[PDB]
RNA sequence: GUUUGACCUCAAAUCAGGUAGGAGUACCCGCUGAACUUAAUAUCAAUAAGCGGAGGAAAAGAAACCAACCGGGAUUGCCUUAGUAACGGCGAGUGAAGCGGCAAAAGCUCAAAUUUGAAAUCUGGUACCUUCGGUGCCCGAGUUGUAAUUUGGAGAGGG
RNA sequence: GUUCUUUGUAAAGUGCCUUCGAAGAGUCGAGUUGUUUGGGAAUGCAGCUCUAAGUGGGUGGUUCCAUCUAAAGCUAA
RNA sequence: AUGGUGAA
């Protein structure tokens, strides 16, 4: 029988780890920027939620490239379809401001 | 009998810039040139273009499979072709062990 | 019937067989098994001097450093 | 009394030799005299003594070694370090590192960079 | 590449060509031992999608296995208990006959200093990499384990024993559910 | 030229560089593999024990996937899905998975497209240097393909 | 940050025009005999005979459709 | 039942 009497333990692991993260590379969020989705399931479709990352469309509508999004700390997934296009536009918006947001730190 | 070996002598005046060629010819240094072929590769992507003029196929190449199907395809790219023995008398004309093939494009 | 095993030294040696039933000699492998559980800790290692097994936590906490300190 | 390694290490090895030996014939008096004493420090020190020595000349003999090997690769594995097995393997700093024209033309051209996200 | 018109004859396996081919190999083996050394493939095409290079490093071995477990992961365990300083790459089918069975094995050697400095294949030197045909981690080994996505896969998709364990394990929290 | 020089195969070296044994084994990856107890066979159980191989984690991992909606989108781990679907003397019992919520997210490398206007590649020996390696030279592997771009997420030849 | 330095007709990509653009075979799969499994229409796996194609093939839901490109490999959390 | 031990 396994009984988890380490949640705190693990937790205040998690929060450490987080921690160390963030020192590491403070200039990023320790997360990307993901797009908004449509879950299938008719049943939860109603519900939106995030994705894994922008379409290859999407990132061509933005006007950048994949390659420059990826190092830009913006996740794009090369498998998703575009079978709709009002999610397709929030993504494009979302996608525009996140950009416009976002200050590159030059080597000088 | 004579005829093989008439044709190795003919190619011994088209023999590949070896290592120590190359390396004389870079030192006095520091009209494409042109010589036999031996690249088994290289002289398949020649044929079915037609860039190749002559062609002579190792008759004791142990990969039998290698050597089935080019006379196949030589004849029907109309591409003079022949069987030739002595891959030793191949290598030494190539500068490498052995070849199992020896093409001519640019001939004299 | 049995004599002394130069692999153990149990006196467990058969004479008549050429064989050591504790430690398995003249075995390749040290014979071994799960349901010995006695046995286990009886064999496992620490039991013994651990001459160099002993300073492999030293080493390694030291980062195995080489030279000599410079005073 | 006594040696000190930085007064024995400035000797030569054929005054260590000899100095070995007469601390050997020290030990032996000794010891056939310990018959007839109630304590010896003297036999102690003297062993002591004869092991620095062998230490020395132990520590010499090794140096002369590593003189003659140096700089040629493939040194005797006497001389190499005994990190583990398991390190012996683990291919090293270089052939990790090491990374293909494909990789290292891709990161060129699209490097990692550093980016705050406030304004 | 002329490797293609290879495979696309080797598709068609029933030819004249590729029997005589094959009964004079047959033959030629059963003359020698169980397991032999190969100076190179006679399968450039099997070997160059599965891996194998003409650089220094790479070796081929030829092994029987007796007819009537997998038959090339039985032969890539047999192959490795000899070449215990070698770690097999890869395996593939060359020849049969009515008793016996002919793989041609390709394996790498991590000692090899090629082998260590080149990036593409280096990754072998590692040694949770060890002895990778004992823990059918070849391909031949994923198929037979069955570790494949997909419904078909589903109750064998990270071990049978691992989710037996996770299924049959009761868990429990500091705050009962 | 009844020599000689090459390639291929097989052998010898107390020649140079190394590698594998075994132990340990709580966790991992495969093979083999029982019994009592229960409504040979379901069940016990794909557990007990045996065999082989790794690390600090292992395996798996970026779909010939999940879904039938205006679709999602590596693997892994937890609540729920669920004691439901489903299986099963429909009994006794066995028994999941998509979706939903959270932890952490990173994708890449080849067979493939002549470099043929230049085997350009790489292993090893020696002399040096600023020695987890670099340069000059030599030797060897390699054209039965080592170099470079590239894998439909596409990609290449020209303007 | 000290700043040491450099090169090289340097390398890659973006947008348009524009000519091309090969998908891993004794392999999937089918039939048989076994192993395992509560496996839904004996699946996963092995032995046995056969073993196919490229705008083609695999998995699913109604004859038609939806979805991906296996039979090669690496990767911390 | 599994794995080993000695043996007129
Ligand atoms: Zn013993």
């Amino acid at each position: 029988v396994k009984v988890h009497f380490d949640q705190a333990g693990k937790k205040v692991s998690r929060r450490n780890a987080r921690a160390t993260r963030a020192a590491k590379i403070a200039p990023r969020p320790l997360d990307l920027l993901r797009p908004v989705v449509r879950a299938p399931t008719v049943k939860y479709n109603r519900k939106v939620r995030a994705g894994r990352g922008f379409t290859l469309a999407e990132v061509k509508a933005a006007g950048l490239t994949a390659a420059y999004a990826r190092t830009i700390g913006i996740a794009v997934d090369h498998r998703r379809q575009n079978r709709n296009q009002e999610i397709f536009d929030a993504n494009v918006q979302r996608l525009k401001e996140y950009q416009s947001k976002i200050i590159v730190f030059p080597r000088n | 009998r004579n005829t093989a070996a008439e044709t190795f002598k003919l190619f011994n005046k088209y023999r590949p810039e070896t290592a120590a060629e190359k390396k004389e010819r870079l030192t006095k240094e520091a009209p494409k040139p042109y010589a036999v072929k031996y690249g088994l590769n290289h002289v398949v992507a020649l044929i079915e273009n037609k860039k190749a003029k002559l062609v002579l196929i190792a008759n004791d190449v142990d990969p039998i499979e290698l050597v089935v199907f080019l006379p196949a395809l030589c004849k029907k790219m109309g591409v003079p072709y022949a069987i030739v023995k002595g891959k030793a008398r191949l290598g030494t004309l190539v500068n490498q062990k052995t070849s199992a093939v020896a093409a001519l494009t640019e001939v004299r | 019937s049995h004599t002394l095993c130069n692999r153990c030294g149990r006196r467990s040696f058969h004479v008549q067989k050429k064989t050591c039933s504790s430690c398995g000699y003249p075995a390749a492998k040290t014979r071994s098994y799960n349901w010995g559980a006695k046995a286990k800790r009886r064999h496992t290692t620490g039991t013994g001097r651990m001459r160099y097994l002993k300073h492999v936590s030293r080493r390694f906490k030291n980062g195995f450093q080489t030279g000599s300190a410079s005073k | 009394a006594g040696v000190k390694a930085y007064e024995l290490r400035t000797k030569s090895k054929e005054q260590l030799a000899s100095q070995l030996v007469d601390l050997k014939k020290e030990l032996a008096e000794l010891k056939v005299q310990k018959l007839s004493r109630p304590s010896l420090p003297k036999i102690k020190t003297v062993r002591k003594s004869i092991a620095c020595v062998l230490t020395v000349i132990n520590e010499q003999q090794r140096e002369a070694v590593r003189q003659l090997y140096k700089g040629k690769k493939y040194q005797p594995k006497d001389l190499r370090a005994k990190k583990t097995r398991a390190l012996r393997r683990a291919l090293t700093k270089f052939e990790a590192s090491q990374v293909t024209e494909k990789q290292r033309k891709k990161q060129i051209a699209f490097p990692q960079r550093k980016y705050a996200i406030k304004a | 590449g002329a490797y293609k018109y290879l495979e696309e004859l080797q598709r068609k396996k029933q030819s004249d060509v590729l029997r005589f081919l094959q009964r004079v190999r047959v033959w030629e083996y059963r003359q020698k031992n169980v397991i032999h050394r190969a100076a190179r493939p006679t399968r450039p095409d099997k070997a160059r999608r599965l891996g194998y290079k003409a650089k220094q490093g790479f070796v081929i071995y030829r092994v029987r296995v007796r007819r009537g477990r997998s038959l090339r992961a039985t032969a890539e365990e047999r192959v490795g208990r000899r070449a215990a300083n070698l770690r097999v790459l890869n395996s593939y089918w060359v020849n049969q006959d009515s008793t016996y069975k002919y793989f041609e094995v390709i394996l790498v050697d991590p000692q090899h200093k090629a082998i260590r400095r080149d990036a593409r294949y280096n990754w072998i030197c590692d040694p949770v990499h060890k002895h990778r045909e004992a823990r059918g981690l070849t391909a031949t080994g994923k198929k037979s384990r069955g570790i494949n996505k997909g419904h078909k896969f589903n109750n064998t998709k990270a071990g049978r024993r691992k989710t037996w364990k996770r299924q049959n394990t009761l868990s429990l929290w500091r705050y009962r559910k």
